[PDB]
């Protein structure tokens, strides 16, 4: 059972930190991804082929070229960053409304919960404007990519829907 | 489609495996000095005689003869170097199609990978010893075709925003770059 995961989100969201937390079991020092990172992570008898593409505004047009055959979307969000939460909403809805991301289940990592001023999942859900999305299988999972909190909870939901 | 790109490089496969793939010059610069990588395709194509130390691209060739040419020109003096056979992925751009007329060195026919090339994308490697290339291809057991067989290089259209001409270059005044031109250009 191989599930193709596409992990997207704005820069500094913690995507690569999550990828290699799952892959290596440890949070590593990262570099702003301008290209892509791809790793296969196994969990509960499900080979997660996870794609991590960079979230800098300039290379976001490249996201679209990774849509084909994507069975799951992981949108990572920085919850301490309220300046770009609106920017995160627009991009999320730009991804999921694409022709080739129609059938994708959507896991949202409300990342960076360890930070004190971070927004809670019930605020992130609203601020990401997916409160009235009943059409799509989504779920917002609070997480801390550096500690690993919430990651395998999110994958458990992903597994149950695949 | 599943065509391939070729890159001449003086780093042996064991070093490339430990690196995680063919990474850009700016990556090791970032972790050492904190210098943010330069994703301006124009700066990448220009260079400065060698590659820039903050460069965030990895150059490739379209053919084996061209990659060999890079090896016998740019890697001249090196006793041993490798020509890495690479699969196409959407972080790669055709330089001459992105920079158009203003491509600094069109004879390179360079296809540059933004952010470097993972190890799973490297099909294999030839070995060039003393200019001689008489050894057959060594297959990479780490290569993952399933990843890239259905992925092509990025269209020039997507690359225009990453051209990175100087703010006052005449290319930002013209098609098609004007559509991605930074304020004032
Ligand atoms: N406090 C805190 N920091 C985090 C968390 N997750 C990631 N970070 C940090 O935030 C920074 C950005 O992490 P990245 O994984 O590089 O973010 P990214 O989404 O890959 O960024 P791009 O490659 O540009 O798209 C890093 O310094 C991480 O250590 C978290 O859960 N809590
Ligand atoms: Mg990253
Ligand atoms: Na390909």
């Amino acid at each position: 059972k191989e599930m193709r995961i596409l992990m997207l989100g704005l820069d500094a969201a913690g995507k690569t930190t999550i990828l290699y937390k799952l892959k290596l079991g440890q949070s590593v020092t990262t570099i702003p991804t301008v290209g892509f990172n791809v790793e296969t992570v196994t969990y509960k008898n499900v080979k997660f082929n996870v794609w991590d593409v960079g979230g800098l505004d300039k290379i976001r047009p490249l996201w679209r070229h990774y849509y084909t055959g994507t069975q799951g979307l992981i949108f990572v969000v920085d919850c301490a960053d309220r300046d770009r939460i609106d920017e995160a909403r627009q991009e999320l809805h730009r991804i999921i409304n694409d022709r080739e991301m129609r059938d994708a289940i959507i896991l949202i990592f409300a990342n960076k919960q360890d930070l004190p001023d971070a927004m809670k999942p019930h605020e992130i859900q609203e601020k990401l404007g997916l409160t009235r999305i009943r059409d799509r299988n989504w779920y917002v999972q609070p997480s801390c990519a550096t500690s690993g909190d919430g990651l395998y909870e999110g994958l458990t939901w992903l597994t149950s829907n695949y | 489609n599943d065509d391939k790109l070729y890159r001449a490089d003086s780093r042996p496969p064991d070093e490339i495996k430990q690196s995680g793939g063919l990474m850009p010059r700016g990556q090791s610069e970032y972790f050492d000095r904190g210098t943010q990588m330069n994703i301006n395709l124009y700066d990448h194509a220009r260079g400065t005689q060698f590659v820039r130390h903050d460069d965030g691209y990895v150059s490739t060739s379209i053919s084996l003869r061209s990659a060999h040419l890079v090896g016998q020109t740019i890697l001249s003096g090196h006793s041993t170097y490798y020509i890495y056979v690479i699969a196409t992925a959407p972080n790669m751009f055709n330089v001459n199609d992105v920079l158009g007329a203003y491509s600094p060195h069109p004879d390179d026919q360079d296809v540059s990978a933004l952010g470097g090339i993972p190890y799973s994308q490297i099909y294999g490697w030839y070995r060039v010893h003393f200019g001689v290339l008489d050894e057959q291809l060594h297959r990479n057991r780490g290569y993952r075709d399933r990843y890239y067989s259905n992925l092509d290089i990025a269209p020039a259209a997507d690359g225009y925003g990453l051209a990175g001409f100087p703010p006052e270059h005449r290319a930002w005044r013209e098609e098609p770059w004007i559509h991605h031109a930074p304020p004032g250009s």
